[PDB]
């Protein structure tokens, strides 16, 4: 497992370490969103920051089940409950929680275990997938990833009111890849002297 | 070991770190309608992993005045994906159910809640205020939806029977104290092994506050109330049209 | 059957799994003999309502005990020994002059709603399956007995009712009727489980008809044709107008009685039949009440 | 023996006096997919009696100066009942199909037609009348839906290839004279386990009248064509929201 | 599984059934002794198209004939043997004066299609399968050999395309690339089946991606992602510009070839690559005509 | 915060089907990875400079 820069907003130099973690606050209490990525390791986003994505690059197909692990570092005081669902190919962005939970999720309750994973299942109509992007190789998207409130961030008086949730992705024991080539982005702007 | 749990049916997942066991409905599990008990002759459809799976209604809020809530089943689904359509296609309809209903709060919040399953829930009215008046209740009492309705008389739950006795139906409690959910497990309960989906309602769900909810001032103020749920064991015959009336 | 997901399937499995089951129970439980006890761990007294089941401590657990031998009979405690006892559920009137039924035939549909005192019997429990048992008291207004002839028909669902006193329908080739004095003893008879379903309901939660349900079909909510077993038929058997008034008062008793599914007892007046409705402005407590909690 | 035939499946019959025997498409009958085959994990549903039935799409004239028609499948059905409720709901499908075509007439009447099947139909265009312009035809005539198109140029079927060739492809005729039905079994076809409903096309139905219709003035001149398919081991998995597009 | 209706299902069977089987054959089939027939029910000659299977009559049952034993061979028709034969299917220029390539690299698209004489053998079938062997022969426009290096690099989907003959990208530490000289023999590799499918297939019927599909889109219909194997990319190995004009010519052969449900041949002149377009105006018939048809 | 990986598995979250996998991992060993070549250095012999 290694970090997942699901909030890639920010760009300045002081504000660099702020990629790594998005934050949770309390609500008005209509099941907001929170956060979407996509789920592609090789395409270009957050997926870009992990060491699995870099070791994908290397190779032109993939195959197999993928794992998000998140991490509440919240208060001791704090609780409440969200839902991350994963929607497959072919279906918009959804629109509400109503819709997002049509697809494959699971409900995270905070508590004594701080973390809880969500595993990207394998489904595709082919055996593999080459590297997806805007345009006709859009035919291989796996899907999309959002996050919403199910009830509340409930917090008592004097703890903050604003905590932060840190991602993990990595592989499953089924994944593989195949066709090795070359490195998209090479690190040289001249002669290295 | 009875605190923590993790349900999964189907592609839906729920994980809970406060529970107080699970409750199975008159000690029976859902099934199957067996041959004997079965009298259309058609054979019945089951999807599966397409309708037996968690469905969330909608956010509710908790306020220091609240009086209740109620659910109408399997009313709330007659609309919501392929358990819908199925249920409007078909005929007949028979399926167990599993309710699962959430609300968290901190450790300086007080209150309690009870969660209790009535099969055959009439409504009635209140007769014009004198008894006089032969009335009944608009079909958006009746049948809410899957928005609920809210109760105006809790103390007779609306139907004229008194609430210190709803213990006698498959109930939990949900005391911000102790845990933050509760888990119901309902089989079939009809005199007919099935029946239709859109003209009969099994039984309602009622989330009534008896002990109201309390906090001091700084604390968070909005405390929802979510009711999730997930079909067991369905069967559908008799293909037809698509009606939704 | 060949991908390893139908084979180990468990669809179509019909029997019902029981966590519960019935054990012989003819007298009240014993209390055996039980010492002090002083240890940590072991919490009979601690519970958990929470759970949403009853307490388990006994008398035991809690304090010190003598045996007893307990042979107190639990059987008058059984649905027929609850039910089998005759009440009024219904009443016909026969005047001379009058508007309710004055031309000497009267029509009854069969329903136990009627009066309170059996209506709350019934209505502790969703589903009820019995036979019955009809007695018919014939008398005047003032309870005098005089010489005259009666008859009762039994109309099933279906069959045409009759219009008149000389209706060509009380030649009763089918339906079952009774010719009864009122000099005799009350007749009585026997009738057997009619519903098309497997128990009678007293309450249905939804609409008889398909369609829109709009506010002029709103009196169709929670009826059960189910329970609609027939009418109750009677006249003076003649051709000309009778000589005295009659009241006829009927009384019926189950046997074995079949139920289901519990649920809270009524607690307010009753209005109407075949319906839940309450007055609205007067809603009283289940019981009595005082002036402070803190004295008696 | 041959002549008469009954086909059964769901809820649905069909009955014929005048038939030339059923072809089974490529001697293979549709079935399940295998485990060594398959590679999503996720289970599929398999709604049976719902699905597997015969639908009647539409009625075609017959006229003296007809072209031909093409459908293509499942493209058709993507918008009638639970079939296209499970196609649209989840991502992705395999089934097989059963073909069958109805056209009567009387012992005074004359033609002939040919019934053809054609994976990966692909539609090209005329390419501005000069092979000048790369233009790419509508998506009405890609995927005309259950109403069907009507071809332009027969003789190269709107693609390039001739017709006389066509019955490389599993066919039947239907001669006036002869028959007046057609039946044909194909078993699903493709070169992944699983695909999307609604972005692919696996095969196109083709009906070409060879010889023209011809009878004398006093007979009936209303010679109507009829469609009727069922699909047959159908299979869904990937549920997610219901698209439409 | 309790019900009668699970038990006797069919549902999972996931093997085929197949009605009917290959049988060895080598050589063209024998010619039996035959003698005149004159009876009445048995008729091979009369049959009925309309089934829309082929006829079943042969030589012994038309004709008198003769014993003869035939020892023609069959294995000129396979697969291999008629795939196996390297063909043109694509051409690179690179002119030192012009507005194709001046500049001294090229990028090709991997395809078939460019070329009518190997794409007509091609699209005879829906599904291939097979390795390939490619062959590069390098000249001037007028064939005269000359002293110069050249390097290929096989570039794969989603690896970056040179921009310029000093580009970073012809490193080559990942992507395989050859290094020959134009005195030597023409250069060969091997390639393998590298489809995410499981057969490369020539007509896709549908679109690629997800949404509406409108008119401007309308360049995406027919296109197939698991056809597209990467580009081919050429220079000549230098920082100045190279002294003479170079064309290069790429000839391949199949190997190990497998084929799926045959379909009609082309009968109109190609127009575009990956596209069925035909020429209105001008539709020719397949073959030529005469004056009538009751001469020759 | 323990330092470990997650230990779910597809089969503990949602209802799966038996897949029989034959991918081969031999393209991801070490020398399937670097045995190729690639530039390491250039000499520069001129005539001038
Ligand atoms: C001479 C014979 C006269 C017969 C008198 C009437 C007998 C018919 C009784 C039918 C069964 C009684 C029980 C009826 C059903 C339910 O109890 C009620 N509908 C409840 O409202
Ligand atoms: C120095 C190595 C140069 C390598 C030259 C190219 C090799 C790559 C060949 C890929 C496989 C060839 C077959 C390609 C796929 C289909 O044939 C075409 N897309 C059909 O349009």
């Amino acid at each position: 497992e290694t970090i997942l820069e699901v909030n890639n907003v920010p760009t300045n130099a002081t504000s660099l370490m702020e990629r790594l973690r998005f934050p949770v606050s309390a609500q008005a209490g209509k099941g907001e969103l929170c956060a979407v990525f996509r789920a592609d390791p090789g395409r270009n986003g957050p997926w870009q920051s992990t060491l699995l994505g870099q070791l994908c690059g290397y190779y032109t197909q993939w195959s197999g089940s993928l794992e998000v692990t998140f991490m509440f570092t919240g208060s001791f005081m704090a609780t409440g409950k969200m839902l991350i669902a994963y929607t497959p190919p072919g279906g918009p962005l959804p629109k509400d929680r109503a819709t997002a939970m049509l697809g494959t999720h699971v409900i995270w309750d905070f508590g004594l275990q701080s973390s809880v994973t969500l595993v990207i299942p394998w489904i595709s109509n082919t055996h593999y997938r080459a590297h997806a992007r805007d345009g006709v190789f859009d035919y291989y998207t796996t899907g999309l990833v959002s996050i919403w409130y199910q009830t509340n961030y409930v917090v008592p008086i004097g703890a903050p009111n604003t905590a932060y949730i840190i991602a993990l992705a990595a592989a499953q024991k089924n994944f593989t890849m195949k066709l090795c080539k070359d490195a998209s982005d090479i690190l040289q702007t001249g002669t290295i002297q | 070991s009875d605190r923590v749990a993790q349900l999964t049916i189907g592609n839906s997942t729920i994980t809970t770190q406060e529970a107080a066991n699970i409750i199975v409905g008159y000690g029976e599990w859902p099934s199957y309608c067996s041959d004997s008990d079965a009298t259309a002759v058609d054979k019945p459809t089951r999807p599966d992993v397409s309708v037996n799976r968690f469905y969330t209604l909608d956010t509710k809020l908790w306020e220091k005045s609240s009086k209740g809530w109620y659910w109408k089943f399997p009313d709330v689904l007659t609309e919501t994906g392929v358990f819908g359509q199925n249920a409007q296609f078909h005929y007949l309809y028979r399926s167990g159910f599993c309710i699962h209903v959430q609300c968290n709060a901190s450790k300086f919040h007080q209150g309690a809640l009870l969660v209790a399953v009535l099969p055959e829930y009439v409504i009635g009215t209140v007769a014009g205020g004198t008894g006089t008046e032969d009335s009944h209740p608009p079909y958006k009492q009746t049948q809410p939806g899957a928005d609920g309705f809210e109760l105006q008389h809790p103390y007779v739950l609306d139907a004229g029977i008194p609430i210190s006795q709803l213990t006698v139906c498959p109930h939990q409690w949900i005391n911000l104290r102790t845990n933050n959910c509760a888990t119901i497990i309902v089989p079939y309960i009809n005199a007919l092994p099935f029946d239709s989906a859109l003209n009969h309602c099994n039984f309602g769900l009622l989330v009534v506050p008896i002990s109201p909810l309390d906090y001091d001032q700084g604390a968070t103020p909005v405390i929802p109330i979510t009711i999730t749920l997930a079909p067991m064991c369905s069967e559908f015959a008799g293909l037809r049209q698509a009606v939704t009336q | 059957d060949r991908v390893a997901d139908v084979i180990e399937s468990s669809i179509g499995d019909s029997v019902s799994r029981a966590l519960t089951h019935a054990l012989p129970a003819p007298t009240g439980q014993d209390t055996q003999v039980s010492s002090h006890r002083l240890d940590t761990g072991k919490v009979p007294a601690l519970q958990a309502a929470e759970i949403g089941a009853s307490s388990n401590a006994s008398d035991e657990s809690m304090i010190e005990t003598r045996c007893v031998l307990n042979s107190h009979s639990t059987a008058e405690t059984t649905l027929d020994s609850f039910f089998s006892r005759a009440g009024l559920v219904g009443e016909i009137d026969l005047p001379l002059k009058g508007t309710t039924n004055p031309n000497g035939y009267a029509n009854w549909d069969i329903d136990i709603t009627g009066y309170a005192q059996m209506r709350r019997k019934v209505e502790l429990f969703t589903y009820m399956r019995f036979d019955a048992e009809f007695t018919f008291v014939a008398c005047t207004p003032t309870g005098e007995v005089v010489p005259q002839l009666l008859q009762y028909m039994f109309v099933p669902p279906g069959a045409p009712k009759p219009d008149s006193r000389e209706s060509l329908a009380w030649q009763t080739a089918t339906n079952p009727s009774v010719f009864v004095k009122l000099s005799d003893p009350p007749a009585q008879v026997s009738v057997p489980f009619m519903s098309p379903a497997s128990a009678y309901q007293w309450f249905y939660d939804g609409y008889p008809t398909f369609g829109e349900h709009k506010q002029e079909k709103d009196l169709e909510y929670g009826a059960c044709p189910n329970n609609m077993m027939g009418t109750f038929s009677v006249r003076t058997v003649g051709t000309s107008k009778s000589k005295y008034p009659l009241v006829v008062r009927i009384y019926m008793r189950m046997k074995h009685v079949r139920a289901w599914i519990p649920r809270p007892m009524r607690n307010q007046n009753y209005l109407f039949k075949a319906n839940p409705n309450y007055a609205g402005n007067s809603i009283k407590p289940t019981g009595t009440s005082r002036t402070a909690i803190t004295t008696l």
